[PDB]
């Protein structure tokens, strides 16, 4: 794991969310819903980061062992576009 | 199956480029991304 | 609902169709030129508890853009404003009500096989909207005089059609209930006279009726209505009865 | 007013049948040789029909390619279109309450014809981007020169659709068959050309010209009359004296 | 006006017929043989036509692709499809009432005639999904290096396409038929070649060359004559050369 | 155990099953000489039961009907090429089950190029792709079945001889419905039980001698399709009848 | 360096062909193989690619008969854009597979005349045909060929142009017939039997019968491929628990009883 322990993986307050869900004021409920949408966006961001890390790890391991065994002087050229194509993700995203 | 410029199929997807998505990428800011996430979580109500 | 032919064999078939209407089993029957079995089944569904449900009938002859699965689930998101005014899809309209299918003989055999597979699985999914389907709403189809020999000939997949319908509606003979066909012709003539603002029915010669028997009505009610309409229009008057019967609209003079 | 020729007794029966068809809003087909002008007859009938002030659609058959109904016929005024989404008018939708004439409908795709017939019989627009299909009171008309009796038997068109598409189909008598409006059309065209070519007057068709016209097979019918007028345009060079032989066949070669 | 007249009786009659038809704006067809030059004759007629101060622009008929026949007929309004660049200039729209001299009419495919069927009607420029068709009466004219009546017998073209020609098909006589200005035409072509070959003067090859041409079939009526003259000049490359032993048989192989 | 579908009591059927078990232990191409309506993946089901990938079921699904261009697309699918978009290897025949055994049917309709692709599949060969290079190599065994004698087609030059030979490593002949005579009664009883279960019928109420005679006189082109139709007709009739009701037959067309 | 496993046989023709392949290995010229069906000409071509090409040179085995649509065959030449339904991404790769390597094909008889002519107009000059509008690439790719039909036979048929047939056939490598080899055939059969015994993971020796050898001699075996040997080894595999098998089945439909 790419420092999975160091990964934040922070989550919103479920108790406060329940309080926002139980908010009597309609405007307060709407604000709580907006905060929940922002929290869902953050969760999606974290999940995307983790997935990108895992995919990059797999793509590297596809050839990293070959480079490690062959040696530094026996290093094959690596293309960012080729790596992205192998991972099938966006090339700019990989860059 | 080699005709050119035939009837165009309806697009069923969008780029949907959002500055939120780019910040989510964070260019893999790592510890910097952690600090930014902490700052946002502080700015985000009912977070952590 | 509306006046319909009442041949004895047709009466038995209508009774069977009404009995089957309460069950939501899929419907797919071959159709003659006159057809009307589809209308009878629709009336039966109206009589059954399936009434007040959706009655989306798509004549499967026009495909827009990719269609196919996109036709099956028309809820497509992206390349738009982010909100769709009304994009339920063929499956969604089929869900919760009767789903009649037409123009199916010319529809792609692969499309039919996929629809039959989805009839059990219900693996509906689309960018705009997805659903596990399995709505259990009754389905109907128009085989359009499909030949089982064609399945044997391989034009259409035999399994794809067999899994679609375990039972079908038989076709009553056109020769049966010839006298009642005269009554239907009279009713249609009265309807046209009301539509054409004609004074009244001037009558019909018995020789013309016998000639109608000779024509044998190849299109059944479909041919009969057109023949009666042509006879009325060529009559152009309601003073005396008509003693001329036109077998075909095409004629030489 | 708009109607032309019609002096024939068979043409009189045709006018009577047109009056009868006016009572019935049901669509019909006009049959005639090349250059018949039965399309103009249908247009004049539509003008004399219930919608005295109404639209008309020329809608030639071979004008839409690789396009469904909602590209030019039904239209895509709604959004969510393929690629870019925008308003797009439709001829079939726009012509409702008017006339939707089909120019040479016999030369249309067979499967597309079947789909169009299925739509028309059902009376539902369907298409995409619309909440309700509704129905259209546009006058559906058709006029060509081909004979459907053979094409349908050959599978060039759907037989059931053709029967449904056929209600009061009538075939006009050939102009060569009539052989009466020859002089009338000749005089009318001579006046029209003399006004057009600024000629002082019609030179006139001599007895030889009349005999040639009588003997003319006239395959083009009214188009053959137009060809006769075109030949007289050469005889306009002979406007000083009566035209001896107005009739000419372009296929033959002079000298 | 930059065309060398045939300066012959048949050529003079053809020019006279062209001048007579010049004010007339009705559709035309040319049945001149191979190497006629009607590509230039019709252009000069358009220069002398009624719309002399009019925008005249011809276009190749068979050149249009099979996929985009509608696009060639009229530019798609870009409401649908991937195209998002408004409406392309339609054929009638590109003509804009001017001369659109049709070349290579014989080689068009069936769909081309199907589109022409609508094009037969006056104006009515209906784009892909447009609001309403526009009337653009443009001077129509055609030519056929092949035999159009023979095509009609074969049925490759449409009968309405035959009806498209409103005037008589002017035909050019064969090079064997005319053989009148062959000497003068050869002299002019030789002068033009010598100007091109950077020779102030050169004895033209006409001694017994007129007899040989009289014995020649000369399929390349206008072209191959000057072509052979220039070829012989290039082969000789000399001015002080008698008009003898000059011949061109490019297809044939010398020993 | 795969529910032991279509348990054929015939000794020839048992020998074919043993041979199929041997082939499933192997991972090499094998030919199944079948006929229409006969052995419709039942042998394939047995092979999956005895497959080396017993835990991971193979793709199977040999039966397929498609156009020539459609079959070619099923062979090679790229996102950019062809009409469909954003889906490369949409068929994914090898992608359906890694290893296992690729299963094919109606190879007679396959074109010469299609037959050549099949041959390259039979040996160690790369994947088919419309564009680019397909160095991707997915090992998977081969299974196929057609109702015709491909020796004649090769003699007629309608299929690649190399494909016909290499594919025909070991032809698995199949018995048709006409072959099954004594086991027909057992198959009928099993179908009756299955229909009674599926149609919620209390049980198989019983057969009639006239019904058995009619079934024997029936051509019965399908090994189970005829049995399936007979069972369906009997279930529909006897469900209301609660009795043998003589013979119930299913006809596409009914008169009088 | 590394040698691919090959069947052992006393076939001086095979050794001479190998020596000729070695001689042409430093050479970079077109090579044509007269291999008939099942002669394993592909294996010989690959062995050449080991030595005839530069070490670790790119190789590609594309059969023109395998081509489905001639439009796709055009797509086999690189398309820049505006081709087919989707012109978003276009990379034929065949020329890329060609670049820095040799070209190997089998049964080049079936090609359309236009395909062969384009192949000539590409190979002889070295430029690459592009389906989309682009400057052609002079990709340095060798060409190796292997077909059953006689080149003069097609010349009489006229399928290959004289220029195309000539520039296509620079060197001739006749593949020895399987029926031609008799003793080498037996030795290769024994070697393939040993390899099959290893593959089947059966410790017991396969064993053979004299009548079986006589029948195999009777068998035409037009294809020298391992496939015919594999069929023989499968006929052996149908027998088990015996040290030396007896008899064999020509075909599974054969001897159905
Ligand atoms: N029993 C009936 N009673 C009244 N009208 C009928 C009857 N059967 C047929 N018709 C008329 O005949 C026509 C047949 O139409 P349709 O069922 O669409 O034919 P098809 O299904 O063969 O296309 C209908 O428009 C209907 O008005
Ligand atoms: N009723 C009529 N009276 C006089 N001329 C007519 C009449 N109908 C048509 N024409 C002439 O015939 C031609 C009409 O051809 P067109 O309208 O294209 O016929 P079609 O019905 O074959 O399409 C014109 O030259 C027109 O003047
Ligand atoms: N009267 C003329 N004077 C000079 N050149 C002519 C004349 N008529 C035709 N040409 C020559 O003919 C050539 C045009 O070919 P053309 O005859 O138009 O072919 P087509 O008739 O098949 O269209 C031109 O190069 C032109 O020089
Ligand atoms: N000398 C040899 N030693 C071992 N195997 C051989 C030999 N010659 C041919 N083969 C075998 O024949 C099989 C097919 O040969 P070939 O006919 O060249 O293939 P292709 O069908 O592509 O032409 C190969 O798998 C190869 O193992
Ligand atoms: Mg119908
Ligand atoms: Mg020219
Ligand atoms: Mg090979």
């Amino acid at each position: 794991e790419l420092n999975a322990d160091s990964i934040p993986r922070l989550k919103i307050n479920q108790q406060y969310a329940a309080m926002g869900n139980s908010a009597r004021n309609d405007a307060d409920g709407q604000f709580i819903r907006s905060n929940l949408q922002e929290a869902r966006w953050l969760i999606k961001s974290l999940e995307s980061r983790n997935d990108t890390l895992l995919r990059v790890s797999r793509c590297i391991v596809e050839q990293q062992q070959a480079f490690f065994e062959q040696g530094e002087e026996y290093m094959k050229p690596m293309v960012l576009a080729d790596i992205a194509q192998a991972v099938e993700m966006h090339e700019s995203t990989i860059s | 199956m080699k005709q050119g410029l035939q009837l165009r199929l309806s697009q069923q997807l969008a780029m949907t480029p959002q500055l939120q998505q780019a910040i989510r990428l964070l260019q893999l800011s790592t510890l910097e991304l952690q600090q930014e996430l902490q700052q946002a979580l502080e700015s985000n109500p009912l977070l952590e | 609902d509306n006046l319909l032919g009442e041949a004895n064999s047709f009466l038995e078939v209508l009774e069977q169709v009404s009995h089957l209407a309460p069950l939501d089993k899929p419907v797919l029957i071959i159709g003659e030129r006159g057809t009307g079995k589809e209308l009878i089944a629709s009336r039966l569904h109206y009589l059954s508890s399936r009434w007040q449900g959706p009655f989306i009938s798509l004549n499967c002859a026009a495909l827009n853009e990719n269609l196919l699965d996109s036709e099956l689930f028309g809820h497509e998101a992206g390349a738009f404003t982010g909100a769709q005014k009304r994009h339920p899809g063929r499956f969604e309209r089929a869900d919760g009500g009767t789903l009649f299918l037409d123009e199916l003989a010319t529809a792609p055999m692969m499309v039919q096989e996929k629809l039959l597979r989805v009839i059990e699985y219900g693996e509906l999914e689309r960018v705009g909207g997805s659903q596990p389907l399995q709505v259990n709403v009754r389905l109907v189809c128009a085989t359009n005089a499909d030949l089982p020999a064609m399945v044997n000939e391989g034009t259409f997949r035999a399994d794809l059609l067999d899994r679609l319908a375990f039972d079908v509606v038989q076709l009553p003979p056109l020769r049966e209930r010839e006298s009642d066909i005269m009554l239907m012709a009279e009713y249609f003539a009265i309807q046209m006279c009301r539509e054409i603002k004609l004074p009244l029915f001037p009558g019909f010669t018995e020789r013309a009726r016998e000639t109608l028997l000779n024509y044998r009505w190849p299109g059944n009610i479909r041919e009969l209505k057109n023949v009666v309409e042509r006879s009325v229009y060529r009559h152009g008057t309601s003073d005396y009865p008509l003693d001329d019967i036109i077998i075909d609209p095409f004629k030489r003079r």
